[PDB]
RNA sequence: CGACUCUCGGCAACGGAUAUCUCGGCUCUCGCAUCGAUGAAGAACGUAGCGAAAUGCGAUACCUGGUGUGAAUUGCAGAA
RNA sequence: UACUAUCCAGCGAAACCACAGCCAAGGGAACGGGCUUGGCGGAAUCAGCGGGGAAAGAAGACCCUGUUGAGCUUGACUCUA
RNA sequence: GGAGGGCGCGGCGGCCGAUGCAAAACCCGGGGCGCGAGCCCGGGCGGAGCGGCCGUCGGUGCAGAUCUUGGUGGUAGUAGC
RNA sequence: GUUCGUCUGACUUGGGUAUAGGGGCGAAAGACUAAUCGAACCAUCUAGUAGCUGGUUCCCUCCGAAGUUUCCCUCAGGAU
RNA sequence: UACAGGCGAGAGACCGAUAGCGAACAAGUACCGCGAGGGAAAGAUGAAAAGGACUUUGAAAAGAGAGUCAAAGAGUGCUUGAAAUUGCCGGGAGGGAAGCGGAUGGGGGCCGGCGAUGCGCCCCGGCCGUAUGCGGAACGGCUCUUGCUGGUCCGCCGCUCG
């Protein structure tokens, strides 16, 4: 029909539960939270379903350091949403505790944490405590950084005049 | 008869025959059995016979491609091509006699009706092979042809018995 | 297949050594199993037969024949008994081969040599068992 | 004739495996004798035990 | 439309240097020296 | 043919790779044999253990 | 208006596909060492009751001694 | 005038075949058996025939091109008996 | 040209079914389903093994290729002998 | 087939014998060297290469181009 | 440490007679070429030959009967016997008429399909019995030592009804 009207027709589609699923405690996790989400007033927990949707190849690893940094006296001990695990790169004996909830964590990473206070929650309990999800930060974690942006291959992508 | 093919009718009044493998052109052979299908077992005999001599020719009612054509056509009024193969006339000939031989086998009278069904089939196809110019061979063949022959007892008295009223005067 | 570090295991080889058999190869494959009085006489339920024994048909449509053991075929592996027959259209008789496990065996001739055969097997059985 | 593809020794009839991704299967397989819905879906006929 | 001699990409990887250009490295040798003789390993690993 | 930030691939296969070959193929088999040659070692020697 | 031209079915002939078979091939793996002027590798031509071939053998010729097994060989004949 | 052709009895291929076969003009890969528009519109056919089927035989031998050869020549490049 | 979701075949691990009281195969101007890929069922022929479903894997689906190999036409009962 | 060149010599022709592949032989046509000659035939390297011609195999869905820029012994093709 | 030959073995998500080796079969055979060399086609009756005596026609080959077979719709063209082609016959159509062979519409020709025959009510015939007591049990919420409330069912007797 029309330019204007195939316009419409070729709009977006990033949209996706991601191509294979394999984990079933993933596929059960993001349904639980499609349950909720329609039923509560939770922008937050909405932003969560996106993360574990479409890729896992995506979501960023969090080192124990930096996590730590943000929560320095201006968040009071709340709760760190980490949408792909903790990792054990630093010593400090960090914050005194914190409460951290994650996806995965690694398996240093809950003797680490634990035993440096708080607990290691599941996102399974975050659902369930915090479905308004309230008192929260989704706390961070980088890929974009300085390796490996377009920086691959071999010699990466440059300062940049010709490449 | 062989595994068998269009018979329809009952094997008791039938009469069976087939020659094997005779060499003969498959062509001129059928041709013979569709211009002289259906006539008394002394008529069909003369009529070979007669195509032998030339007195009678066979319609080619099919073939062309500038096929030989009529002395006389004759039966069928005309009819623009016609040949009378003399040689597969006689191979049907060996045949119409033993199939009036089988029908005395079977207990049926020698004295009964006419050829009610003919086929004519390719048999296989004989190998030979001859010289041509220019150094290279093009084979010149010949087919054997199976050909079945079926008198049937039920034909003539069907048709003749339930005509009154009008109608018959005929055999 | 299954199992062990041996001489002897392939399909197709199996079939190639028993159609074609070799004399020790035709004997034990001659083995025919016995009928009930013999088994307990000689303690074994088969052994290889002979030309003047008797057999009797037990398992096919021939079924009640008995006859002397005429001829044992190498070539396609088979026996020929007497009476186990089919006719010829002229009215000839031709004797139909039987598998020597289809048939049992009603008389021995003991022999000499045949003979140790069933002292070797019924020592045999004896161990297993006792 | 011959085939330019159709095998020809290459193919690797060896894919490696990871420990610790083994480590996490076999774990599992034992759990899935203490669920007895997996032991039925897999067709497994029991008037088993108390 | 291919003939895969074009689009599969020519054959060798070399007209995209030898004419044609991008990516890799250009202007080549720099120092040379030590052979197979004088060779492997200075290491430099972490304390922290 | 690169189109990537890649360096255009080094190779090492370098001749006929198909006219010389090796396999793994022998490597299943290839310890069970120096395994068996132990065992054997063993009852050669009789006591005295003589591992090497 | 037979016929012809065309088409299909039913039954066939043609043909040897398909299915189902396979004492074979194929490929991998394992064990093994062991040719010859002391006449080899390879060939030729003969020899079976009836054989063209294959297989076997060499004027001691489809085989011999010795040995094992323990009654067949078979298409027919035959020795007993 | 012979021997064919033709016609017969017997015997019996091949080349070749997308599917086939009536014209005219039109447009159209810019020269149609087929489309479009008009004219037409013999079954079933044989002996002839050389207009046509841009008939068939032959990946045009010419001609151009290929980073394709080879024969030859030499004051080519580079080596050498 | 890409991506997406399926179908069919052969074999393998699983699982379930079918059979000489008639398997598979093959035939069928016989019925029905699916947009299709295909599937289903009946009748006829036939006589010994086979199919569905869930995983796995390919020497995996044909109309051609001046195709390869086998069969068979028209040519043609014609040129001809 | 007819017509015709030569037919006692640089004649005709057989057998035996010599010369073999960048080689032979040539009263020289690049002719000929077993239906094969501007480098015979055979097997191998070789499953050699060819930007070019041919063909390239089940379905449905959704989106959907370009013959342009730049460099090139490049203008029948690549990189970009 | 090697192993595409030789000998003697074990196996494969190998191949299934145009495939697999050139060769499943007499295969490096037959055959081709002067030679160097090139090199096929070709497996399957059936359980058993029980491989069609005999009679008859025919010069014979064959045919027709018969015999045999579980089956000759298995007769050494042999298990199954596809496409193409060919034959017979039937149907449609018509011998006043123009062909892309199909689509679209109608008629013929051919054939499969079409609730077991439904409901309410009452009368007879037929069979069974609840509640409650009895007697034996799988259950529940749960508690979870332990406790209290709720079971239904069958056996089949009693007592009243349906």
């Amino acid at each position: 029909m029309g330019i204007d009207l195939v316009a419409g027709g070729r709009n977006k589609r990033t949209k996706r539960v991601a191509p294979k699923s394999d984990d079933v405690y993933l596929k059960l996790l993001v349904k639980l939270y499609r349950f909720l989400v329609r039923r509560t007033k939770s922008k937050f927990n909405a932003v969560i379903l996106k993360r574990l949707f479409m890729s896992k190849t995506n979501r960023p690893p969090l080192s124990m350091r930096r996590l730590s940094n943000f929560m320095k006296g201006k968040e009071e001990k709340n709760i760190a949403v980490v949408v792909g695990t903790i990792t054990d790169d630093m010593r400090i004996q960090e914050v005194p505790a914190m409460k951290v909830t994650a996806l995965r964590f690694t398996e240093t990473a809950r003797a680490r944490i634990i035993n440096a206070g708080g607990e290691c929650l599941t996102f399974d309990q975050l659902a369930l405590r915090a479905p308004t999800g309230e008192n929260t930060i989704l706390l961070r974690g980088p890929k974009n950084a300085r390796e490996a942006v377009r920086h691959f291959g071999k010699a990466p992508g440059v300062p940049h005049s010709h490449t | 008869m062989v595994k068998y093919s269009r018979e329809a009718n009952n094997p008791t009044k039938s009469s069976k025959a087939m020659g094997r493998d005779l060499r003969v052109h498959f062509k001129n052979t059928r041709e013979t059995a569709f211009a002289i299908r259906k006539l008394p077992l002394g008529k069909a005999k003369r009529y070979l016979e007669d195509v032998i001599a030339h007195k009678q020719a066979i319609p080619f009612r099919r073939y062309c491609g500038g096929v030989g054509r009529t002395a006389q056509a004759k039966s069928r009024h005309s009819n623009g091509q016609g040949r009378w193969p003399a040689k597969s006339a006689r191979f049907i000939l060996d045949l119409l006699k033993n199939a009036e031989s089988n029908a005395e086998v079977k207990g049926l009278d020698v004295d009964t009706l006419y050829v009610s069904h003919i086929q004519v089939n390719q048999a296989q196809k004989q190998r030979r092979r001859t010289y041509r110019a220019h150094g290279r061979i093009n084979p010149y063949m010949s087919s054997p042809c199976h050909i079945e022959l079926i008198l049937s007892e039920k034909e003539e008295p069907v048709k003749k018995e339930p005509e009154s009223q009008i109608a018959a005067r005929k055999a | 297949m299954k199992r062990n570090p041996r001489v002897t295991s392939s399909r197709r080889k199996c079939r190639k050594a028993h159609f074609t058999a070799p004399s020790s190869v035709r004997r034990v494959l001659m083995s025919a199993a016995l009928s009930t009085e013999l088994r307990h006489k000689y303690n074994v339920r088969s052994i290889p037969i002979r030309k003047d024994d008797e057999v009797q048909v037990v398992r096919g449509s021939y079924k009640g024949r008995e006859g002397k053991v005429v001829q044992v075929y190498r070539r396609r592996w088979v026996i020929h008994v007497e009476r186990i027959t089919r006719e010829k259209v002229n009215g000839s008789t031709v004797n139909v081969g039987i598998h020597p496990s289809k048939v049992v065996v009603t008389k021995l001739k003991l022999d000499k040599d045949r003979k140790a055969i069933l002292d070797r097997k019924a020592s045999g059985r004896a161990a297993d068992k006792a | 004739g011959r085939m330019f593809a159709p095998t020809k020794t290459w193919r690797k009839w060896h894919r490696r495996v990871n420990v610790h991704l083994r480590r996490v299967a076999v774990a599992s397989a034992l759990a899935a004798t203490s669920v007895p819905s997996l032991v039925l879906a897999r067709g497994h006929r029991i008037e088993t035990v108390p | 439309m291919t003939t895969r001699f074009k689009k599969n990409r020519k054959k060798r990887g070399h007209v995209s240097a030898g004419h044609g250009r991008i990516g890799k490295h250009r202007k080549h040798p720099g120092g040379r020296g030590n052979a197979g003789g004088m060779h492997h390993h200075r290491i430099l690993f972490d304390k922290y | 043919m690169v189109k990537h930030n890649n360096v255009i691939p080094n190779g090492h296969f370098k001749k006929h790779w198909q006219n010389y070959v090796k396999t793994w193929f022998n490597q299943p088999a290839r310890k069970q044999r120096r395994r068996i040659a132990r065992q054997k070692k063993a009852v050669k020697i009789f006591p005295r253990p003589t591992s090497g």
